[PDB]
């Protein structure tokens, strides 16, 4: 067999099904979230194939899921497509039982829960989807950002990559970025997530997607020519790079 | 593993059951429609398969509504519970909707519709037939029609369909004239059908129907102008034999 | 094999059955949808010809959603009948509630949602069928998309499904200009479609083909489809007979 | 052949189902009971088994009601089930009746309610082994339940591994046990004497025993730790 | 075998062969061990990340059941989100129904029963658990009548009750080292540092205040989940300690 | 040939048919009886052997021929657990069709109904095929003779005359001979006893048997009311015969 | 009252030689205040015209109701709607609650298109077709316009006289109403043009 | 015989059998001799109940079982499978009693039951039934015998035969046939059912047995079942032993 379906335990304690669903996300775009210190910065890959594709009326990768929480992801659209649904109704759903809105917390916890659900029965799959959630806390300010697996485990991490070729992107943000001082403004941070995306797509500021999230239900999509400027002032600084060791060779 | 589900499918795309459904269709007797411009000729044969059993009791001839007719080729006892249904469907999804019998393409979709479901669910064998409907409305006039095993349909000017579809297809298409009469079209029908069988061919052992003009006769009632006979008509065994002696 | 349910991943991380209903869709005849600025012309094929059949009294690759959004079929017919009726009582369904006509983008949505359901669950069979919808909606004028078989959705400027797709794409590509002229887009795909497809001559009661345009009146749209003998005069002007 | 043991709902050529004979050693593979009564009272006599010695037994004797309770053999998530809908009978009758349920029909339910999961595709025959003992209106009773659901009235038995050596210290002392009456520490020492024959590389201790007593004035009780330091 | 695809199914030694393999996923999660002691119970885990970025005091294994039954895992999270939720709403409807914290042996049997679910439907109780669950738990706490209890809940239906259990990766060389040092006679400052000298022989990582975190059940206390500060100074007080062994 | 498709009725072959509902005709000589109906002319007669195996079988509940309602009759060929089963849903619907349309329920109908029936249990692969060939027959409240048989397909043809079982083929082209060398469909003895007589000497011929009374049972079905024969009933149609 | 008298408004339709008129008041109350004015009551779903006189809520539903129904049928079919199939719609509509039906009075006016027969209709609480082809009314004041309609009524007129005939039996009848009048509309449906023509007239 | 056909309970092979559907009449075989013998006023079971050592409670245990109280049933094959069809039998005749207001006919308690058991040959996830059941007893229609199959199928008979001993007991039934062609009178029956029972255990000389006769006897229990007891048994034991030697 043994890994017919999700009712066979296996003889390894290992469910199949959600060891593919694993391998399926590599499928879909590179997706990497940073915290500041009064940001999320929640980025994407953007696939390009052809410039008869529209950008106009086309869903991005990213998806407000309220007004202060927001969703990227990873893996097949089409599956996706449910998985962000489910995730929004229930944060509206929220504040008609409760008369709050949402927490970070709580909505990673159950999209989590609706795969593992799934994951549960035998007679349905779990999606092949993992995503980042990012927000702010309902009154306050201390930046979160949440990690979800097919599994239907869910984790924080201070920074993260998910998507096609996740480790060689992984070791890149572990580097520059720290844990003890996060990026002082909304800025850096942004140009932190391009750094990571740039080895992913090649060439581009086309195929780079960039959206920020703050507290106090802020949340703004940043343009084009602005991530054109990013991606420039990255090949800037990176060419003073390969100068200042063509300096250094000269003078030792 | 690619042919034996419903459910499963190929890297060559379709299913199995929809082949082997064909299959199924062809193992049938001959049967045929030709479209006039004023009216539509059915016709169907029986095999008896014994001098004992009775050529009446078998009915490969069915009205779906009195002013549509059907004939099938492919398995006898699929035919049975399909005719049974579509009869109640006509009435239930559209004269209830529309309160008289149904337009020709709307029943058509209707019919095709429960093939559809044959085929949508795992574990439940489509149809082992496919249908001729031929019917008639006021607004799309006389017309003819087929209802594949997949759950899908075609108008058509003329077919056939069965075992003895290569050399009758052949024939219906030398044969069609532009304009034509169905008493004309009687003739075409009769000399078709007897290439599939020769030497058992007679009145008795061809049902012949038609979609053709209004009879206000087998109406049943009369003094009410507004509502007209039925445009199905079955023609008898003495009726048959008529025409075929003019031929 | 990962064939065996529809519920279950291959070890690959693809899967196979989805993957197999893709595979459906080059068995059935390409059908092209080119937006343009000036309307969108939605063309389809018919893959079955016959000199007995009726093909001039039926439209069968060109279904009316609603008064404003209208589809081309690509796939087993079959398999489109039964979502083609789902959609057009859901699209009226948002007239009735909302008093306005469903916008294009949702409708495309929920379809492709239920697609991905008979994937996820019980043990139905995926449905290969690739729609090409074509609407319009104040929110963002003239809207073009296609949708998979696998449940997703992607807008396009111009696409085509069906057989023979790499070509015939390569093809458009090549040929477009970025303001168009719904004149030219109808010209465009004849060009395409006479290529692809292997009967040479390439005529009327072989073609389906739908114009949307807003000419009628102003913030009005009229969807026309084209009857078999018009069909037959724009082969004329475009030389092709 | 073996390849029929896959489904429930398939047969042998040999006149059998291979998932109930397979059923009967699950019993086999846990603790070990012997039962064992007289007229007047009636007893089971069980082995905690423990994971290690920092692990503190497995309770199996599961009291079912104040006339009827039972001890297991075999597959501990089996068993808790089966018990719970024994004492829902017993509780029905109390309630509705006014009646202490016979052990004898108690019994015969849980044949009826193992044949349920052994029809029908899904669930599966119990992988547990009970004897019930109980004081009725007809006095003592001990009964052997199977997962066949074959229920056999019996004046001792044991199941459960390595068992074949009470029923041969039972056997000998058969019309022994019958004519003890009014004495329950007696039915008890015999019981102890049984429970020895069972036991390969292993010594009584007063956490291993665990005994459990009905009869004609005492209610059905438990005895554990310091209450089976007098018997040991 | 080959007996195992299906959601019971014998299986010639008579075993549930479905239900032994989910013991083993057992030993993929992060190592859990527990000690009681007449004055409470010191739950103490592993933390695991794969990169120091993931934020080690997000992630749950040990969680609170009410205000007196803790419980630290060892397994998925994935089969722990509704096993958990399940033995919290079995001690919040018992409060409601009798104003009594609920025992520490019946909260025990409360999650297993949900646990001996294996089937799609089946006579007795109704299944809907497709499969076995993947977790373990040690559940600990304090009633007034049994005192200070540890037992161990398996996804099996079999709760034992322990003196002190480990699970998960390490679960061998801890269960070796219990057998050596328990005593009845345990102080609660004893009880604290022997997990933690336990644990770091059965990690294969560094131990920190991050990979490490402690807890008690005391019923003045009640279920106290401990500081970062406060687990750092335990770590310290076991450096000191083996200077002098 | 074997895959899908012996082991499933809902898996069609390669040619077409499904192979298992076919197996259903090969599981209907499982009983090795043959029943001959023919019709009369305000009258219908069965005859189906008896067949006792021991001695230690009641020899008047070793019948096949049932009381399915006032007016009709039925006989089955193939397994018993399919007879009953089959027989139960035919009363059943028979009583079922008063209460719904009104008058009696004629012949044609119930044959239609177990058609449709039969047709239903072969397109789920929810339950097997029936493994019994059915044949009803009545006297009809307008249309008179009737014999319909019903295959457990679902095919169902009404018929002059009829036999069915392992030796059918030899009673079949014994029936053609008689009703095309006389030129009618019909048996034109217009009392039901001498029928009856018929009926035993054309069995008698096409098997080459002689049978005696416990060999024999038969029903008949007269206008407006059917009844089946008890063993000596059938001796004053044997001595009929052995004494003409 | 019943709820359908409480709310009110007048619906009548008239047949003539290739037309049928078909008018409405503009009144919507709740009990005797008067809410609007220039709410019309007439609506129509391809060529086939209708109106609802009754309670309020019903009315408004039951417009995007028989919408809905009519605008599926029109792309199904690939042919509007004929007033003769229209009529059996509504019926079937109404029917389908008895026991906690629709407090409605539908009009059904039209002229085919098959044959192009003059044709019209009337219903009730729990619908039939109610067949004439001489006037319907319906709605408070249904019984003055009943006698009213009749006394002006002629038949075979022409298309501009027929207006003439509707007008008059609709203004008079409003205006010794309470709970209807308060403006007006009448749509001519000729055949191929409909002429929408609103009723200058006292205010009630 | 092949493979194939075998699996599931409504698959043909080509022959036009059924392998589960045999296969069930095989696992009666292995069961515990029963008989039924008919009378012209009355009906005898008789059963071979096997004690497998002597820790057996005698008296104690049976296989004949009573619906309603005018009908005795018993099985042979596998005990608890029995018990259920039984059980059915019971629910058979309850239902009949409230309508009617009488008491079951024997053919009507045949027709019902040989359904239920036609059901569970008929279906992919139900099994066949593993039982025969001799049953009967006497109505307002006089004296009837039937015999189960485990097919689905009966017939009448006026002296049957099921189980491990059954060639011993139709040979013998056949036997009483031609002695007496007026079938025997009930009284006389009892002793003779026990010769039949001490007959069919020459196949069974392995274990003890006992001997269980019970009847329904319209002249000697008022067309009611019962038991037979005490020392009308004894008497049928005494003339068995006698005959036997």
């Amino acid at each position: 067999g043994y890994d017919r379906a999700l009712s066979i335990f296996s003889p390894d304690g290992h469910i199949f099904q959600v060891e593919y669903a694993l391998e399926a996300v590599k499928r879909g775009t590179c997706a990497v979230g940073v915290k500041g210190k009064n940001c999320v910065v929640l980025g994407c890959e953007r696939r390009s194939t052809l410039k008869l594709q529209d950008t106009r009326i086309t869903p991005s990768k990213v998806s407000k899921i309220d007004s202060h929480v927001v969703l990227s992801f990873s893996g097949l659209n089409a599956d996706s497509r449910i998985l962000i649904e489910k995730a929004r109704v229930e944060a509206q759903s929220h504040r008609l039982t409760l008369e709050d809105p949402v927490t970070v917390e709580y909505l990673t916890r159950y999209v989590a829960g609706v795969q593992q659900r799934y994951t549960q029965s035998g007679g349905v799959r779990p999606f092949g989807v993992s995503t980042l959630i990012a927000g702010f806390d309902p009154r306050d300010d201390e930046p979160k950002l949440y990690q979800t697996e097919p599994s239907g485990i869910y984790s924080s991490w201070s920074a993260q990559t998910i998507g096609r070729n996740s480790k060689t992107v992984r070791e890149f943000l572990e580097k520059n970025y720290d844990r003890k001082e996060p990026p002082a403004t909304v800025e850096e941070c942004v140009k932190l997530t391009v750094r990571s995306l740039l080895e992913v797509v090649q060439t581009g500021a086309k195929n780079i997607e960039i959206t920020v999230v703050k507290p106090d239900s802020d949340i703004v999509a940043l343009s084009s020519e602005e991530i054109n400027q990013y991606v420039t002032q990255i090949e800037q600084e990176k060419q003073e790079q390969q100068e200042q060791d063509k300096k250094k060779k000269s003078n030792h | 593993r690619y042919s034996f589900s419903l459910t499963t499918f190929s890297p060559s795309g379709k299913l199995g059951q929809i082949d082997y459904a064909l299959t199924a269709v062809k193992q049938g007797v001959t049967s045929l429609g030709i479209k006039a411009t004023n009216g539509v000729v059915i016709a169907t044969e029986k095999k008896s398969s014994s001098p004992l059993a009775m050529s009446e009791t078998l009915s490969k001839v069915s009205l779906l509504t009195p002013d549509i007719g059907a004939v099938y080729s492919g398995m006898g006892p699929d035919y049975r519970v399909l005719v049974d249904k579509s009869r109640k469907v006509a009435h239930t999804s559209y004269k209830r909707i529309y309160g008289e019998y149904p337009p020709t393409k709307l029943l058509v979709s209707e019919v095709a519709k429960i093939m559809q479901e044959a085929t949508q669910s795992g574990g439940v064998r489509p149809f082992g037939v496919s249908l001729l409907i031929a019917g008639h409305d006021e607004f799309n006039g006389f017309s003819l029609y087929q209802v594949d095993p997949s759950g899908s349909y075609f108008p058509w000017k003329a077919t056939a369909i069965g075992k003895g579809s290569v050399a009758a297809k052949t024939f219906l298409e030398k044969r069609w004239n532009d304009e034509l009469e169905l008493e004309d079209a009687i003739h075409i029908a009769l000399l078709t059908l007897k290439e599939s069988v020769e030497g058992e061919f007679n009145g008795d052992t061809i049902e012949l129907a038609i979609i053709g003009d209004e009879n206000p006769d087998l109406l049943g009632y009369t003094g009410i102008p507004t509502d007209k006979g039925p445009r199905f008509r079955k023609l008898t065994s003495q009726e048959i034999n008529d025409r075929l002696e003019a031929l | 094999r990962y064939d065996s349910r529809t519920t279950i991943f291959s070890p690959e991380g693809r899967l196979y059955q989805v993957e197999y209903a893709l595979e459906s869709i080059s068995h059935a005849g390409t059908a092209i949808g080119i937006m343009a600025s000036d309307g969108i012309v939605l063309a389809a094929e018919r893959k079955v010809t016959s000199t007995l059949l009726e093909q001039d009294t039926s439209t069968e690759k060109l279904y009316k959603l609603n008064d404003k959004i209208a589809v081309a079929v690509a796939g087993l017919t079959a398999d489109a009948e039964i979502l083609i009726n789902t959609a057009r009582i859901h699209a009226q369904n948002y007239l009735k509630t909302y008093n306005e006509d469903i916008p294009v983008e949702i409708l495309v949505r929920r379809l492709s949602d239920i697609k991905q359901g008979y994937t996820q669950h019980g043990g139905l069979r995926p449905f290969g069928v690739s729609f090409i919808y074509a609407g319009y909606d104040d929110r963002y004028g003239y809207q073009l998309y296609t949708s998979n078989p696998s449940g997703n959705y992607t807008g396009w400027k111009a696409i085509s499904v069906g057989a023979n797709t790499s070509a015939a794409q390569t093809l458009l590509q090549m040929d477009y200009k970025d303001d168009m002229k719904v004149d030219d887009a109808i010209e465009l795909a004849l060009k395409t479609l006479s290529k692809t497809t292997d009967s040479s001559a390439l005529t009327y009661d072989r073609l389906e083909f739908a114009t949307i345009r807003k000419g009628a009146n102003d913030g009005e749209v009229y969807q026309k489809i084209f009857k078999p003998q018009e069909i037959k005069d724009i082969l004329v002007k475009t030389g092709i007979t | 052949r073996n390849n029929y043991d896959g489904d429930t709902v398939t047969f042998s050529p040999t006149g059998r189902l291979f998932q109930v004979e397979y059923a009967l050693e699950a019993i086999k593979q846990g603790s070990v009971t012997v039962g064992l009564r007289s007229n007047t009272h009636a007893v089971l006599v069980a082995l905690k088994r423990n994971a290690d010695e920092l692990s503190s037994y497995q309770k199996k004797i599961i009291k079912c009601d104040e006339h009827m309770g039972l001890s297991l053999a075999g597959l501990a998530p089996d068993a808790r089930v089966l018990s719970n809908y024994l004492r829902q009978q017993c509780n029905y009758s109390s309630l509705v009746f006014n009646r202490k349920l016979a052990v004898e029909r108690a019994g015969h339910l849980l044949c009826d309610k193992a044949q349920k999961n052994t029809q029908s595709y899904g669930g599966r025959p119990y992988g547990v082994g009970l004897l019930i003992i109980g004081y009725d209106k007809s006095g003592a009773h001990l009964l052997e339940f199977q997962p066949s659901g074959n229920v056999t009235e019996l004046y001792g038995t044991a199941i459960g591994a390595r068992s074949q050596g009470a029923k041969t210290y039972l056997e000998r002392t058969l019309d022994t046990f019958i004519k003890i009456d009014g004495n329950p520490d007696e039915l008890i020492k015999a019981g102890v004497e049984a429970i020895s024959q069972s036991l390969r590389d292993e010594s009584l201790t007063v956490d291993n025993l665990s005994i459990a007593i009905v009869g004609k004035d005492t209610p059905f009780t438990i005895y554990d730790g310091e209450a089976v330091a007098k018997y040991i | 075998s080959e007996y195992d695809r299906g959601v019971s199914t014998f299986s010639p030694e008579g075993r549930l062969f479905q239900v032994e393999y989910s013991l083993e996923a057992i030993k993929l999660g992060s190592t859990a061990i527990g000690i009681a002691t007449k004055e409470g119970v010191v739950l103490g885990v592993e933390k695991r990340a794969t990169s120091p970025l993931l934020e080690s005091d997000s992630i749950e294994k040990i969680v609170e059941i009410d205000r007196h039954i803790g419980c630290a895992m060892s397994g998925l999270t994935a089969d722990a989100r509704s096993m958990i939720e399940h033995a919290r709403t079995a001690a919040v409807t018992h409060n409601l129904y009798y104003d009594e914290d609920i025992n520490v042996e019946s909260l025990t049997q409360s999650v297993c029963d949900l646990a001996l679910r294996f089937g799609e439907g089946a006579s007795g109780e109704e299944r809907l658990m497709s499969r076995p669950f993947g977790v373990a738990l040690l559940i600990a706490g304090h009633d007034a009548d049994d005192g200070y209890q540890l037992f161990h809940a398996e996804p099996s239906g079999t709760f034992y009750r322990y003196n002190a259990k480990a699970i998960g990766s390490g679960s061998e060389g801890a269960q070796a080292e219990l057998l050596n040092e328990w005593h009845s006679s345990l102080t609660l400052k004893e009880a604290e540092l022997l997990v933690l000298k336990i644990l770091k022989q059965v990690m294969e990582e560094k131990l920190d205040e991050n990979n490490a975190q402690l807890s008690c059940i005391t019923k003045q206390d009640g279920f106290k989940i401990y500081d970062n500060e406060k687990t750092a100074e335990l770590i310290k007080e076991l450096k000191e300690k083996e200077a002098a062994e | 040939s074997a895959a899908g498709y012996d082991r499933h009725i809902t898996i069609f072959s390669p040619e077409g048919r499904l192979y298992q509902v076919e197996y259903a005709f090969k599981a209907t000589n499982q009983t090795n009886i043959n029943s001959l109906a023919v019709r009369g002319k305000d009258c219908t007669v069965v005859i189906s052997q008896k067949k006792v195996p021991d001695k230690l079988l009641d020899p008047t509940t070793v019948s096949y021929i049932f009381c399915i309602s006032r007016t009709i009759g039925m006989v089955v060929n193939g397994p018993i657990p399919d007879a009953r089963n089959a027989a139960l849903r035919a009363k059943a619907e028979a009583a079922e069709f008063r209460y719904k349309y009104g008058y009696d329920m004629p012949c044609d109908v119930l044959a239609k109904r177990m058609a449709n029936l039969s047709q239903i249990y072969t397109q789920r692969a929810y339950m097997r095929p029936l493994g019994v060939i059915l044949t009803f027959v009545s006297v009809d409240e307008e249309l008179g003779p009737s014999i319909y048989k019903t295959d457990p397909a679902g095919y169902y043809v009404g018929y002059k005359a009829t036999a069915t079982g392992p030796k059918q083929q030899e009673i079949t082209t014994n029936l053609e001979n008689h009703f095309k060398k006389s030129k009618i469909d019909h048996i034109n003895e217009e009392s039901w006893e001498k029928v009856v007589e018929f009926a035993i000497t054309h069995m008698i011929d096409a098997l080459g048997t002689e049978f005696s009374k416990n060999d024999l049972e038969v029903g008949v079905a007269t206008k407006d009311k059917f009844f089946t024969l008890s063993a000596e009933n059938i001796e004053e149609r044997l001595v009929a015969i052995a004494e003409q | 009252s019943d709820p359908s008298s409480i709310n009110g408004g007048i619906v009548v339709a008239m047949t003539g030689k290739d037309c049928v008129a078909i008018a409405c008041d503009l009144r919507l109350g709740s009990q005797s205040l008067g809410v609007s004015n220039k709410f019309e009551k007439i609506f129509h779903y391809g060529h086939v015209f209708l109106g609802i006189t009754g309670l309020a809520t019903d009315v408004t539903t039951l417009n995007e109701m028989f919408r809905y129904k009519t605008n599926l049928y029109k792309l199904k079919e690939e042919r509007a709607i004929e007033p003769e199939t229209f009529t059996q719609l509504v019926s079937s509509s109404l029917y389908e609650r008895r026991f906690g039906p629709y407090f409605v009075g539908p009009v059904v006016a039209g002229i085919n298109s098959k044959s192009g027969k003059p044709f019209i209709a009337g219903f009730d609480l729990i619908g039939c077709i109610d067949e004439a082809k001489d006037f319907i009314v319906s709605g408070t004041a249904s019984d003055q316009l009943f006698g009213m309609c009749e006394s002006l009524y002629e038949p075979n007129l022409e298309p501009e006289d027929l207006f003439e005939t509707i007008s008059q039996a609709l203004l008079n009848a409003a205006d010794r109403d309470a709970l209807s009048g308060w403006g007006a509309v009448v749509y001519i449906i000729k055949k191929d043009e409909v002429v929408k023509r609103y009723l200058k007239m006292r205010q009630d | 015989i092949g493979t194939g056909y075998d699996l599931s309970n409504s698959v043909f092979s080509p022959d036009g059998r059924n392998f589960q559907v045999e296969y069930a009449v095989k696992a009666v075989e292995n069961g515990t001799t029963s008989i039924g013998i008919k009378c012209n006023d009355g009906v005898v079971f008789a059963v071979e109940k096997l004690i497998t050592s002597k820790l057996l409670v005698p008296q104690k245990n049976v296989k004949i079982q009573v619906v309603d109280r005018h009908i005795g049933c018993v099985y042979s094959g596998l005990i608890p499978d029995g018990r259920h069809l039984v059980n059915r039998g019971r629910e058979e005749a309850a239902s009949f009693k409230k309508l009617y207001k009488t008491p079951i006919p024997i053919p009507a308690f045949a027709d019902r039951l040989g359904q239920y058991v036609q059901a569970h040959t008929l279906y992919n996830s139900v099994r066949p039934f593993g039982v025969s059941t001799i049953f009967g007893g006497v109505d307002k229609n006089g004296a009837h015998l039937y015999m189960l199959e485990p097919s689905g199928s009966y017939w009448g008979y006026k002296g049957a035969a099921t189980g491990k001993g059954r060639q011993s007991a139709k040979a013998e039934l056949e036997k009483l046939v031609d002695h007496h062609p007026e079938g025997l009178s009930a009284r006389e029956a009892v002793k003779q059912a026990a010769k039949i029972i001490y007959l069919a255990h020459e196949d069974n000389k392995e274990k003890d047995f006992e001997l269980e006769i019970s009847w329904c006897s319209l002249s000697e229990t008022n067309g009611l079942h019962k038991f037979v007891k005490g020392d009308l048994l004894q008497e049928a034991i005494d003339f068995a032993q006698k005959e036997i030697n």
